[PDB]
RNA sequence: GGGGCCUUAGCUCAGCUGGGAGAGCGCCUGCUUUGCACGCAGGAGGUCAGCGGUUCGAUCCCGCUAGGCUCCACCA
RNA sequence: UUGGCACCUCGAUGUCGGCUCAUCGCAUCCUGGGGCUGUAGUCGGUCCCAAGGGUUGGGCUGUUCGCCCAUUAAAGCGGUA
RNA sequence: UGGGGCGGUCGCCUCCUAAAAGGUAACGGAGGCGCCCAAAGGUUCCCUCAGAAUGGUUGGAAAUCAUUCGCAGAGUGUAAA
C-alpha cells in the first residue's frame, strides 16, 4: 500500500487529465505490460489489488515493477456539511494515469501466465487496458 | 444462469446464438448460461 | 411552525 | 516453627533486650516484613516484624535489608503514629501466637497517648493491626480485609477490634500434673495429633518431639514427659539449634532428640533466625522443587503406561480391523450370499475362492459397497496405526526410563551434581539466542 | 454521521513506538506445618476478537471486518 | 432515506400519525408455469416468465418503525404534495 | 456569512489560484507584520560562501586549523517572492 511519508502541500488542486502520457509510454524494464488507454485517477487501493492478483498467480517467477506512484492527494469535506467553510481534509493518494502510460511491468515468466496475470490485473483498473510488449527493432 | 457475463466454463461448453441472445450450452447441465 | 390557527 | 513456646522465649528476649527504647525509624522494605529501628540501651536494634504466608517470623536481624523503595501507606501511617515514642513493655496473649506491643508515643499535635500494635503470626493469616489502646478500634492494618472476604474479624481503618478465635484448649503451661491428662484421651494412637488440638498454641514439632521424649507412649509414660519439657520451656532454659535429614531444615528453641542428622548449635534466638532463614529463598526454591517435581515426573511415568496399554489395544484392533478386511472382501463380490452378514459367499467356480474364515456381524446395509468401503478404509488406518502406535511406544519406554532417571536423581544426591544436571539440560537445548 | 483506545490465562489485564505473550485472582500436583482454613515451589489457558499482505520473526505494521466503552451531536 | 443547491410559492403551497376511499410500478409475499441443484420423497436454496386476484386480529407506545401473542396461502416493497 | 445562530474573520506585506501586459473573486491554498539597528546607516579600501575527504592531543559524526572539488548546494536583522 503506497503514499509519500511526507509532502510539501497536503492540499491540492485537482489538475487536467488532457493530453497522452508525457513519460513511461514504452515498456523497457520487463518483457510485458499495461498500456492505459483512457484517463482516471487510479487510488493506491487499485493499485494494491491489482499487484496482489498479480503477484498471487505468480508465486513462481520474476518480481513485478510498478511503474505508477500516488503522490497526488485528494481532499474529503466530511459528509452532512454545508458547501464552503474551508477546504475538507485530505482522505487519500491517487496516480494521475493518461492514456498510453504503462503501469505495471513483468518479465521472467511465460507468455500466457503474463496474459492471464495482466487480465486479472485490468479486472481490478477502472480504466480501457491492452496487452504490449517489447518490440526490437534494434 | 442468466448472466451478462456468459462464457465457455469447460472445454466441452458450445457458444451458441440463440434468438438473438449469447448462449452456452454443454453436457453438464450446470454450465447452461443466457444473457437477456 | 405554520400553525393553522387563523380567526 | 514456630510456637506459643518459642512466642514465649521471644517475649522473654524481647524484654531482656528491648526494654523501653527509642523507635527512631520505622522501614516497610517489602510487602510484609516491617523493620523497626530500636534505639535500647546501649547500641542499636533493629526489630522485624513479618507477615509473610510461610515466613512470618519476629526477631531482631542484625544484617542490612537494603533496597529501602518508596514506603507504603502502612508504613507511612507507622512513621505518623509510632515513630518518637517508647516501648512500655512486650507481653503475650496467653499461650496463643499474639503479640503485643504497647507504645507510649506521643501525640502528633503534642500530648501523649499509648497505642498499643498487635503482631499476628499464624502462617498465611498473619497480620499487623495497631489499635489506639483506649477504645481498640483499628487505626491501620497491614492487610485489609473486607466484610465479605474473611467475614469474622474485619480489619478496616477506624472499625473496632474483634480479636483471633478461641481455639477451645487449656493453658499447657502451669496448668497441672492431672489436668494435661484428664482431657487429652488417648484411645487409637492419634497422640501428637492429640497434643495439638487440645493444647494451646503447640506446634506438631513440639508433639513430634515429645513423643519421643515419652519413649513408649503410655499413661504415665507421656504426661512426665510434657511437665519435664514445659520445666525446660519455663524458668526461660531454651537450647537454640538448627536440626536437618536432608537438605530442607528445621528450627526450635529446644534441642531435638527425634529427627536426627545436623546440630549447628546456636546462642540465642536472633542469630537462630537470622541464619535460618533467608527468608526462603534456596529452602523455598526446594520446597517448589522438590516434590512438584517428583509428583510430576510420576504422574508423566502413569500416563506414558496407560499410553503404552491402550497403544496395545489399538494393536489389537489391527487384528480386528484385519478381520474386518477380510470379512468386507467377502461382502465386496456379495450380495452372492443374501445380505445377512453375506456369510461365506463364493462362486463355486470360476471363482477364486478366497473364502476366507469371517465373523459374520449382519450386512449391512443402504449402501452395499460403501459399507464394505469404509471396512477397507478402517483397515488402512489400522495399518497406520500400527507404524504411528509403535513408534509411540517407543517414545513412551525412552520416556519413561528418563523420568524413572529424574525420580533417581531428585530422590537425593548432590547438591554440586543438581548444579551441572540443570546446566546440562538447558545445554541440551539451543534455545533462543 | 464525526473523532479516541482496546478487544490477550474461567476473571482484572500488562507487554514503550518488530527482536519471539506475562503479572495478579481461579483450578490441580508435590513438599512442609504439634495447632488457629495465615507457607512454599511446579503444571495446563492465548488462532493475542477475526481475515490476508509485508518482511527473517506481527497484539504491535495495513485495509476491511466485528464489538465494547468512550464524547457531543443549536433549532423551526 | 439522510444530504447538497436555493429554482417556485412568505398581499399563506396547513405541516406527523391514524379513519374513509383508492389507484399505479414490479426490484413478486402467496397462488400459476419453468431452469440449475451438493433436488432420494415432503420441505427447501438460487435464478427466469408472470401485477390476474388476495395480501390479518390484537397488547405496548401520538407514534411510522419496532418487540411480543394467536393465526394465515402470504401477512411484499414503494410512488401518487 | 451557500438563511440566521455558534464558531471564525475584519488593517498592512509575500507567493499560488491569475488564463505568458496590468488587473481579477470565494468562510480558496500557505505564511508573516503592528518591529529592530547609533549601528546592521553614509563613504573609502580589501576579501569571497555552505558542505565531502585526508591529517591533527584533549576532536568522537560534528568546537578550532591547511588542502583540493566547489557559479553558490551559504549568507542577505526579522518572512514569502
Amino acid at each position: 500500500m503506497l503514499l509519500p511519508k511526507r509532502v510539501k502541500y497536503r492540499r491540492e488542486h485537482r489538475g487536467k487529465m488532457r493530453g497522452r502520457a508525457k513519460g513511461g509510454t514504452e515498456v523497457h524494464f520487463g518483457e510485458f505490460g499495461i498500456q492505459a488507454l483512457e484517463a482516471s485517477w487510479i487510488t493506491n487501493r487499485q493499485i494494491e489489488a491489482a499487484r496482489i492478483a498479480m503477484t498471487r498467480y505468480m508465486k513462481r517467477g520474476g518480481k513485478v515493477w510498478i511503474k505508477i506512484f500516488p503522490s497526488k492527494p485528494y481532499t474529503a469535506k466530511p459528509l452532512e456539511v454545508r458547501m464552503g467553510s474551508g477546504k475538507g481534509a485530505p482522505e487519500g493518494w491517487v496516480a494521475v494515469v493518461k492514456p498510453g502510460k504503462v503501469l505495471f511491468e513483468i518479465s521472467g515468466v511465460s507468455e500466457e501466465v503474463a496474459r492471464e496475470a495482466l487480465r486479472l490485473a485490468s479486472h481490478k483498473l477502472p480504466i480501457k487496458t491492452k496487452f504490449v510488449k517489447r518490440e526490437e527493432i534494434g | 444462469k442468466v448472466r451478462p457475463s456468459v462464457k465457455p466454463i469447460c472445454e466441452k461448453c458450445k457458444v451458441i446464438r440463440r434468438k438473438g441472445k449469447v448462449m452456452v450450452i454443454c453436457e453438464n447441465p450446470k454450465h447452461k448460461q443466457k444473457q437477456g | 411552525a405554520a400553525a393553522a390557527a387563523a380567526a | 516453627s514456630f510456637d506459643g513456646m518459642f512466642t514465649y522465649g521471644m517475649t522473654h528476649e524481647l524484654n531482656e533486650k528491648i526494654m523501653g527504647g527509642r523507635i527512631t525509624k520505622i522501614h516497610q522494605p517489602y510487602k510484609h516484613d516491617v523493620i523497626f529501628h530500636i534505639r535500647a540501651k546501649g547500641k542499636n536494634q533493629k526489630l522485624l516484624l513479618s507477615a509473610h504466608p510461610s515466613y512470618s517470623r519476629v526477631h531482631i536481624t542484625a544484617q542490612a535489608y537494603e533496597n529501602p523503595s518508596e514506603p507504603p501507606m502502612f508504613c507511612m501511617l507507622l512513621r505518623k503514629h509510632i515513630e518518637g515514642g517508647f516501648i512500655e513493655k512486650i507481653e503475650q496473649a496467653g499461650l496463643d501466637r499474639i503479640m503485643i506491643f504497647h507504645i507510649k508515643s506521643r501525640n502528633e499535635i503534642g500530648d501523649e497517648t499509648v497505642r498499643k500494635l498487635y503482631v499476628e503470626i499464624m502462617g498465611r493469616h498473619s497480620n499487623i493491626i495497631l489499635t489506639d489502646a483506649a477504645e481498640n478500634v483499628i487505626i491501620d492494618g497491614l492487610k485489609h480485609l473486607s466484610p465479605s472476604m474473611n467475614s469474622y474479624r474485619t480489619v478496616l481503618p477506624g472499625q473496632d477490634y474483634k480479636l483471633p478465635p478461641a481455639q477451645d484448649k487449656i493453658s499447657p503451661l502451669e496448668a497441672s500434673e492431672d489436668d494435661i491428662l484428664r482431657h487429652l484421651s488417648f484411645q487409637e494412637g492419634r497422640l501428637d495429633k492429640q497434643i495439638v488440638d487440645h493444647f494451646s498454641g503447640v506446634s506438631p514439632l513440639f508433639a513430634k518431639e515429645a513423643v519421643h521424649r515419652a519413649g513408649l507412649a503410655n499413661k504415665v509414660t507421656l504426661p512426665k514427659a510434657l511437665l519435664a519439657l514445659f520445666a525446660e520451656v519455663k524458668e526461660h532454659r531454651f537450647i537454640p539449634n538448627i536440626t536437618t535429614v536432608n537438605g530442607k531444615e528445621y528450627f526450635y528453641l529446644l534441642e531435638l532428640t527425634h529427627l536426627k542428622g545436623e546440630a549447628r548449635r546456636f546462642d540465642s534466638l536472633s542469630e537462630l533466625l537470622d541464619r535460618f532463614y533467608f527468608g526462603k529463598a534456596e529452602r523455598d526454591r526446594v520446597k517448589q522443587q522438590a516434590q512438584d517435581l517428583e509428583r510430576f515426573v510420576v504422574n508423566e511415568r502413569k500416563k506414558n503406561a496407560n499410553k503404552i496399554k491402550k497403544l496395545e489395544k489399538t494393536l489389537e484392533y489391527s487384528e480386528n480391523a484385519k478381520e474386518f478386511q477380510l470379512y468386507g472382501e467377502l461382502l465386496t463380490a456379495n450380495l452372492y450370499m443374501l445380505k445377512k452378514g453375506d456369510k461365506q459367499a463364493e462362486v463355486i467356480n470360476y471363482y477364486d475362492e478366497e473364502s476366507p474364515t469371517i465373523t459374520i456381524p449382519l450386512n449391512p446395509n443402504k449402501t452395499p459397497s460403501e459399507n464394505a468401503q469404509a471396512y477397507f478404509t478402517k483397515y488402512q488406518k489400522a495399518k497406520n496405526s500400527v507404524a504411528v502406535v509403535e513408534e509411540q511406544i517407543r517414545l513412551a519406554q525412552e520416556e519413561i526410563e528418563y523420568f524413572d532417571q529424574l525420580i533417581q536423581q531428585l530422590s537425593s544426591a548432590s547438591p554440586r551434581d543438581i548444579s551441572e544436571i540443570r546446566e546440562e539440560l538447558v545445554e541440551g537445548k539451543y534455545l533462543r539466542p
